[PDB]
């Protein structure tokens, strides 16, 4: 069978945007399934799933070779309301980057709606599918729980200076230090919970820099990342051509001109 | 040529935003202060609070905001209109506060361009009139008495009150230098005395030829209680009337249809014409109006044709505030809408330093305005430099990213400083929309994010779209506009690319874009709102400095 | 049932005692020919996409490109890019595919293949196959590239798709773009009056024919000829249209010379007297007399004709389009007052006249009789009784109008002139019974 | 030359080495056909239309004119009321005319004669001439007269024609009114994806290839399917709508236990660099391999037909429609990562799937992807190569969304459930041959 | 021209088909109390302020003093539950001839807001301005009222 590439360049920044997409992504810490289900603010902790639709077994399947084929979710097939995680991420060298987190959704788990923006990233998916994909991005590097949190709502902050604490701005301060670890006390929408979740301790400065996807000035700069640029240019370049015509004498067409590549 | 300096143009805000700051700190003190922060805040608040007084129903409340937190628990920002020293509150710019920026829409909308040289033909021939000088002279006082809504024919008409009218107008305008000169100077648009720099007025004469065109202006009241689709009849209505009057024809025979037909239809050249069922819109409204059109409207280039950038930067800040502003957050949307969407394009002079620094490099790499080969391989090289040049400044100024807090804003504007460099080193706009996709492409690799959910759907469909020529995807880039498929819903892009087509103009030292009957009717000084400097009445409308046409203060009681 | 003889352009008959059913727009080979011509055929103005791209400019209305010109002569190159339109556009060797050079190398007659219609929803597959065919051929043969010919790509489909029609460019149609239609069905009603004169070659009696049978195929896709008013449709087409039983030929004639609108009034009422298509219905004490109708279907058939007859009379003597908007009015509100029975598609005819005539003498919209049509506000309210008078009053123009046949349809009397179809539609749809 | 083998939508072979062409909307006899089946088909909600007379709610929308009730049970005469609207509408006993009684009385499936779409222009001709008989029939049935029928064509017509549309009527089409194209050649673009899943019954195998099919007939229309851009589209057509090769089928059973749009973004690469279609064009230091397509129009079909089954093993999952839009969005985006060659259309996929995106998940329009088609201005872009994955998301929803198809067009369902094309189209397609 | 104002500015719009996509999508109960906040919600959203981000910039609520939404129902219990400020009396303004009851008959119990964007929008824009602004802010105050995801399916 064929083996996955992923994605060029040779940075480290580049390797981790490997690990984030093969889903090769280290765990760093802990959240209990009650604290989870309490940040996310669906159900009460040990709740009974409500549901949307009845069981798949219950009511019956249209005659469809598809759905015969392709396995529901063990969350499709108990008709589970689609709930959602939503993520933001400092541009100050945050592990996650919101189109690798998609890509870590879209690579990795079963029957997800992935959407970037560039200030939050939202993963919809049936209930208990969607807190177990969100246990494995917040339990794992791609999260720092200074630099990223849930915010399902009022999420301006990724662009933002940090404050003093190195917490990222959250209007709603949904989360907070408290002797060192990053406690949440409000959920996603900001509605108080309670209970206090730890989400252990921040990323050091030091260990973001080496954990990020993110190419900027202060770590590996974007500039001299060619073969990611080679990269862009290279389907820019083959998109501008097939639209004009779709064959390869489109590649030498008048108007494209010397195109030229660093590493290729 | 131009010189990029040693200081980044951007500075200058960020200093006056964040006095005594150290610009490379990462890090700030919140201290959460919430709306009491801000005097405009505080003064909304205060009106709510008359609101619901007046009226018996609540109003405006900060503290309906959710999660118990009022707008403000970051520091709220000022904004500073670029080239300009005014300083604004935000809210100044939003187009439902600013007053300027109505009046601008509000004159392109009751804007129409009628030939006469049809009409003309048809006295001729059907009623054996001579056409004189001074035939038009007594045509041209007719028409500006009748058009703001005046009797000219009838017994027993009532009017309009020329007060509540004031601001409507007939000039006529031709590449005939002669008869120009032989009407009354203050109906005739001067081509000569405006179009002075550059040769731009034998340009224009040119271009349009030996022929006479009307530049017509109805009242600004009328499409305020109506629309757009009002302007084209209104004008034929009263360019009717005085063709009746001025030719002594019967007031109502068969050759006034044939009038009527011209004026409407067959000699009349409407700013935007109809859009689709979807977003059904009368002519004249900006769905329909082109890149190419919207950049002709824009004055600049008649002023100091030798800096390409201002111009190119005036035409951004015209088109981001109709298209995001105006018609994409208010005609097709509404609500709070999408001020700094566009503000982003026009404040604090962010754009200008990117764009400034990107025609240096051009300058220096490829050689003067418009002389870099019109290829794919340009458009890469431009674009990349600039969107890295860009990216490097916001992560270099914490308080630049700051500023272009959403992503959609960021790639807007290092889109258009890509692209507005590739338009004036190569003087072409479709090779400048190569590099705009190219911006973006570059961005998003480098940040893993770019804009809003639904920012790259043009961007996307981009790259092969440009140089695409079936029926649906192919389009010069002058032609295209905001009912373009690709570009039909999504802010941070419409006024941009009417930037970039003017760049590519201006980068080839022409004196128009698209249509010289545009560009020679929008310079006529008599328009309320000075298309020559967008920036600068942006700012009078946000310091209340600015007067708009339209208001009814002479029939409403105290 | 109903039967008519068939007569041709010139008052000699065709056909005696012909079924009223085989004119119909679902049954008549040579209605549905004409149909299918004017929905595929389309015109190319190679001279105009030539200028379009020497002068850059592309979407007319005086707009100009500067520095965008693209050097390109098809005018010169007209057979070789011709053919590969065909070549482009034709489905199967010896389909109904037809590509035509005019004007030596000015225009292009394309006659796209009737399966490319089968194979949409709409009619506009020629405009847009022709359109395509042509960007690439021109493409290919003036070795254009990437950012070049999305310009010429502008010459041909002018300002689509900023617009929803092709609004300065170089393909041309006589029907215009479905967005157009005022309600269900108005496509075919969508025909310009100049477009109709021209088609006929300025020949009065065929207008009336093509125009007459283009507006009751419209007629009919809107719905409005079911059952009853099937036979009220098919007998104003045979009788205003199709000349049937010489009607309108010989009322023509026999008021050609001293005649007027108020003649052929009472022409047509003494017809349906003679005829027992009225009776006198009762006698007022002044000696009135009110009539009634027998057949009323046919009853409107003769005023259809009436109307028809009248116009030719009296646009005839003036030889100029504008006085059909007033015969319309004045030949149904009078042929009402002489029998008080209703005229013309019972008012409809005299309404739209009403409203015709305004739009056609004030400053409000509107125009010479020329620029109406079918799906026009101002003339669509007959089921198809008014347009055909005012596309023979366009014909019969010797030279009054602004906006003549000449100056907006030239290139559709080139297009079709050859089209049998279209030069003699009276010979064509009585062959095809 | 292009050949294909076709498969059936339980991974069968149906025919072996089939030149392309044959499965072309302009030649496939049961492509055309199903073009002809959804413009002429409507279908009658007399128990609308019942209710709407009962209690004076013509035009729907809460309306109410009060005492213009009109007292009609057209439900208990549905077999004498349907016997009237064949006799009314049919134009020749034998022709292709059918009127059905469905639901008890409920509904009434009208295919009008194909023949009064050929003598129109466009294909409103079936609900026009199925809302007059209709009226007719009604007015006959009931004795209606001169004040009360205009209320009774309303609950037919709904508030046409104050409006150009059918607006609160009860005359139904899969397709809308030409007037809401967005552009030339988009009437059979204008297709509501719930209307798809029904047509299919929820199959999602025949949803692809009812979907695509209509899709690509409508880019022939538009004239985006000439020269090169016809093989485009047709590789397109046969390997994401029509299955070709089985590798839709395959691909979606390979995934469909344990894979993601990533597991079928890595197969179709491996299938198009296995099949000769890609190779490896350039190494990059890091080892990171740049491809290039061998052959362009068929890396874009191999993109289209992973972007299917990606949608398949995604929205399968789930079952639930509203994955499709990032399925489409990251299936192109990751597989442009994991090649350097550009996605499905170029960019064009994966830019409408960002709007999709948006515009099924924000406040600013849009809706559940039920509400999109190809007309749609969020979902028109590209061509042909993005709804189809939309109305099999539809139908593979097990009901997680408001606006269903249940709910939306339930009697798309029942007019459609005994159509042999809309039953078995890749059958019907490959008999075709 | 303000009568013509007042017309153009106009927008009805059910609640009920919004209520029953809380209920099954989200499982939310809608009461009489989540009801009172949506409207306070919508009627500070919908002259043009903002309710869920931040550094937002706002109508001048003096401008836009004539816009505000009302609901209205033929369910007396529900329209007596709330803040009558909020509500379209029909009982008091149809108290004639029986008027009120012929119209709650017409209606049903349903729901319904009566929505009036502000006058110095259409001014600027068009009546086709008037559906698209009631959405907006319409969707913003669910989102608020609910505790939505600011942007989800
Ligand atoms: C509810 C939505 C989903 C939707 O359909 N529109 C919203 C909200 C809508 C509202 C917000 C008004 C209010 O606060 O009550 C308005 C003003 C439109 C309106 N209804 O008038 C708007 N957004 Ni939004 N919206 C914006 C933006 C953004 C950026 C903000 C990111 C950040 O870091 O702050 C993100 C998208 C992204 O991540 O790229 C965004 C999302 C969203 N936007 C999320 C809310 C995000 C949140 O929970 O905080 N907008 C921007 O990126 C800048 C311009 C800004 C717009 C207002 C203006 O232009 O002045 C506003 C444009
Ligand atoms: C030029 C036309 C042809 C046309 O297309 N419109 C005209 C003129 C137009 C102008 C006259 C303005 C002016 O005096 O400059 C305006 C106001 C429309 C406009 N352009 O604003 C108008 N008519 Ni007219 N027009 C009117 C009318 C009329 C009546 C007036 C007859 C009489 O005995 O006075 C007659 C038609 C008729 O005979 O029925 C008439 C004709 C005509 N009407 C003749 C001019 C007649 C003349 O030579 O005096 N209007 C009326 O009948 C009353 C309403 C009145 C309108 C103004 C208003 O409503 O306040 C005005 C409506
Ligand atoms: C006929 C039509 O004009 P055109 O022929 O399309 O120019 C139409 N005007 C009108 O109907 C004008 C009606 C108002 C003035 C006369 C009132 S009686 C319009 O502008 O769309
Ligand atoms: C998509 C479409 O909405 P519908 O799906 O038709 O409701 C369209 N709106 C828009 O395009 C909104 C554009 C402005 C707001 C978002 C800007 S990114 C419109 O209202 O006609
Ligand atoms: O959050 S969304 O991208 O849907 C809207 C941004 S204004
Ligand atoms: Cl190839
Ligand atoms: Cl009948
Ligand atoms: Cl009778
Ligand atoms: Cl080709
Ligand atoms: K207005
Ligand atoms: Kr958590
Ligand atoms: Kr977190
Ligand atoms: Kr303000
Ligand atoms: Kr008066
Ligand atoms: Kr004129
Ligand atoms: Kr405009
Ligand atoms: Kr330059
Ligand atoms: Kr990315
Ligand atoms: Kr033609
Ligand atoms: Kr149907
Ligand atoms: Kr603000
Ligand atoms: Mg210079």
């Amino acid at each position: 069978a064929y083996t996955p590439q992923y994605y060029p360049g040779s940075s480290h920044v580049a390797v981790n945007r490997r690990k984030h997409m093969s889903g090769d992504v280290e765990k760093l810490r802990t959240v209990s399934d009650d604290d989870l289900v309490a940040a996310l603010g669906h159900r009460a902790p040990g709740a009974d799933y409500p549901s949307t639709h009845p069981p798949l077994a219950e009511m019956g399947e249209p005659d469809c070779p598809v759905r015969q084929m392709v396995e529901p979710t063990p969350g499709a097939a108990a008709g589970d309301r689609v709930r959602y995680s939503q993520f933001t991420d400092s541009m100050y060298s945050a592990p996650s980057i919101p189109y690798f987190r998609s890509y870590y959704a879209a690579i990795n788990f079963r029957g997800v709606d992935p959407g970037t923006l560039s200030g939050r990233q939202i993963v919809e998916a049936r209930e208990r599918d969607m807190e177990a994909q969100c246990k494995a991005a917040i339990e794992s590097e791609m999260t720092c729980p200074a630099l990223a949190g849930l915010r399902g709502c009022t999420v301006h902050g990724h662009s933002l200076r940090l404050a003093e604490d190195g917490m990222m701005f959250d209007m709603l301060q949904r989360t907070h230090i408290e002797g060192g670890n990053v406690i949440e006390d409000k959920d996603q929408v900001g509605v108080p919970i309670d209970r206090k979740v730890n989400l252990g301790k921040p990323m050091s400065d030091a260990e973001a820099k080496k954990r990020t996807t993110i190419y900027r000035t202060d770590g590996v700069k974007y500039r001299d990342e060619e073969e990611v640029l080679d990269h862009v240019h290279l389907v820019h370049h083959r998109r501008t051509m097939y639209g004009y015509r779709p064959e390869t004498a489109a590649e030498t067409a008048p108007g494209v001109g010397p195109v030229t590549y660093h590493t290729v | 040529a131009y010189k990029y300096p040693s200081e980044k143009l951007f500075v200058e805000a960020l200093k006056s935003k964040f006095a005594g700051l150290d610009l490379s700190d990462q890090k700030v003190k919140y201290v959460r202060a919430g709306y009491l922060q801000n005097a405009r805040k505080r003064e909304f608040q205060a009106a709510g609070e008359r609101v619901a007084e007046q009226r018996g129903m609540q109003q405006y409340d900060v503290n309906v905001h959710l999660g118990g937190m009022t707008l403000g628990q970051r520091q709220l920002v000022p904004y500073k209109l670029s080239t300009r020293p005014d300083i604004v509150e935000g809210d100044d710019l939003h187009y439902v506060n600013n007053p300027a920026m109505q009046q601008m829409w509000d004159d392109m909308k009751r804007t129409i361009i009628v030939g006469m040289d049809l009409a003309h033909e048809t006295l001729e021939k059907r009623l054996g009139k001579e056409v004189t000088p001074e035939s038009i002279a007594g045509y041209m006082e007719a028409v500006n008495h009748t058009m703001p809504g005046a009797a000219i024919v009838q017994e027993h008409m009532v009017e309009t009150h020329p007060g509540l009218v004031d601001d409507c107008y007939v000039k006529m305008f031709t590449g005939d230098d002669e008869l120009a000169d032989e009407i009354d100077s203050q109906y005739v648009i001067n081509i000569n005395d405006l179009f002075d720099k550059e040769g731009q007025n034998e340009k224009l004469k040119a271009a349009i030829g030996k022929t006479t065109w009307q530049a017509v202006h109805i009242p600004t009241i009328v499409v305020r209680c109506c629309d757009g689709g009002n302007t084209s009849r209104w004008s034929a209505m009263q360019i009717g009337m005085s063709f009746i009057a001025a030719y002594n024809m019967c007031a109502g025979e068969a050759a006034v249809a044939d009038l009527a037909f011209a004026a409407k239809h067959a000699a009349a050249v409407q700013m935007a014409e109809m859009l689709p069922a979807r977003r059904a819109r009368s002519p004249n409204e900006p769905g329909g109006l082109s890149f190419g059109y919207c950049a002709d409207m824009v004055q600049t280039l008649r002023v100091k044709p030798e800096d390409p950038v201002w111009y190119t930067l005036e035409v951004v800040a015209c088109g981001t505030m109709l298209y995001d502003q105006i018609w994409l957050g208010s005609y097709m949307s509404g609500g709070v809408g999408f001020t700094q969407y566009a503000t982003a394009a026009y404040t604090n002079d962010v754009l200008d330093d990117f764009t400034y620094y990107g025609y240096d490099y051009a300058l220096n790499k490829y050689g003067d305005d418009g002389t870099a080969p019109n290829d794919l391989a340009t458009a890469t090289d431009l674009a990349t430099e600039v969107t890295l040049n860009g990216m490097e400044c916001y992560e270099d100024y914490p308080t630049l990213l700051e500023d272009h807090f959403g992503g959609s804003q960021r790639a807007g504007i290092l889109a258009a400083a890509s692209a507005c460099t590739t338009g004036i080193a190569t003087g072409n706009s479709q090779v400048a929309l190569s590099a705009w996709y190219m911006s973006m492409y570059v961005h998003k690799e480098g940040w893993g994010r770019l804009g809003f959910f639904g920012y790259d759907l043009q961007d996307q469909c981009g790259a092969t779209n440009v140089c695409s020529y079936q029926g649906d995807e192919g389009c010069c880039l002058e032609l295209r506009g905001a009912n373009y498929p690709n570009y039909a819903m999504n802010v941070g892009h419409q006024g941009e690319y009417a930037g970039f087509t003017g760049s590519a103009h201006a980068g080839a030292h022409d004196a128009y874009c698209c249509n010289p009957l545009i560009k020679v009717c929008f310079a006529d000084p008599s328009l309320v709102f000075d298309f020559s400097y967008i920036r600068k009445e942006y700012a009078k409308g946000a310091m209340r400095t600015f007067r708009p046409a339209g208001e009814r203060s002479l029939v409403i009681p105290a | 049932a109903d039967t008519i003889d068939l007569y041709d352009d010139r008052g000699k008959k065709l056909k005696g005692d012909v079924d009223l059913q085989a004119v119909s727009p679902l049954k008549n080979s040579a209605i549905l020919s004409m149909v299918n011509t004017v929905k595929r055929t389309v015109a190319v103005n190679l001279a105009g996409i030539e200028k379009a791209c020497k002068n850059a400019s592309y979407g007319g209305q005086s707009r100009n490109i500067p520095g965008r010109e693209v050097d390109i002569d098809p005018t010169a190159k007209a057979d070789k890019i011709a053919a590969r339109v065909k070549e482009l556009i034709q489905v199967e060797k010896g389909d109904d595919t037809e590509v035509t050079v005019l004007g030596g190398g000015k225009f292009l007659r394309v006659a796209a293949p009737t399966r490319r219609i089968e194979a949409g929803a709409e009619y506009v597959a020629g405009m847009t196959c022709t359109a395509a065919a042509l960007t690439e051929a021109l493409r290919e043969e003036y070795n254009l590239g990437l950012y070049d010919t999305p310009y010429v790509k502008n010459a041909v489909w002018g300002t689509y798709p900023q617009t929803m029609d092709m609004k300065g460019g170089n393909v041309l149609s006589v029907l215009s773009i479905p967005q157009n239609d005022e309600g269900l069905g108005f496509a075919l009603r969508n025909i310009m009056a100049n477009h109709l004169a021209m088609l006929s070659q300025r020949n009065a009696m065929n207008c009336a024919a093509i125009s007459s049978i283009l507006e009751h195929c419209g007629v009919f896709e809107m719905g409005q000829a079911i059952g009853l008013f099937e036979r009220y449709q098919l007998l104003a087409l045979a009788y205003q249209g199709l000349n049937a039983n010489n009607m309108v030929y010989e009322m023509t004639k026999n008021n050609g010379k001293t005649g007027t609108i108020g003649t052929v009034v009472q022409e047509t009422v003494g017809r349906a007297l003679d005829d027992g298509v009225i009776s006198v219905d009762k006698t007022m004490p002044s000696g009135y007399k009110v009539y009634k109708a027998n057949d009323v279907c046919m009853w409107n058939a003769y005023c259809a004709a009436g109307t028809m007859a009248a116009t030719m009379v009296n646009c005839g003597a003036l030889r100029g389009a504008q006085a059909v908007s007033s015969t319309l009015l004045y030949f149904n509100d009078m042929i009402e007052k002489e029998t008080s029975l209703p005229g013309c598609d019972w008012g409809r005819v005299e309404g739209t006249a009403v409203g015709f005539s305004f739009f056609s003498h004030s400053i409000y919209g509107g125009g010479g009789p020329g620029v109406f049509n079918g799906n026009h506000v101002v003339t669509r309210h007959s089921t198809g009784m008014a347009i055909p008078c005012v596309a023979v009053a366009v014909a019969l123009d010797a030279g009054t109008q602004m906006f003549s046949p000449e100056s907006t349809s030239a290139i559709v009397l080139d297009t079709f002139q050859d089209v049998p179809i279209m030069m003699n539609p009276l010979k064509e749809v009585a062959a095809a019974v």
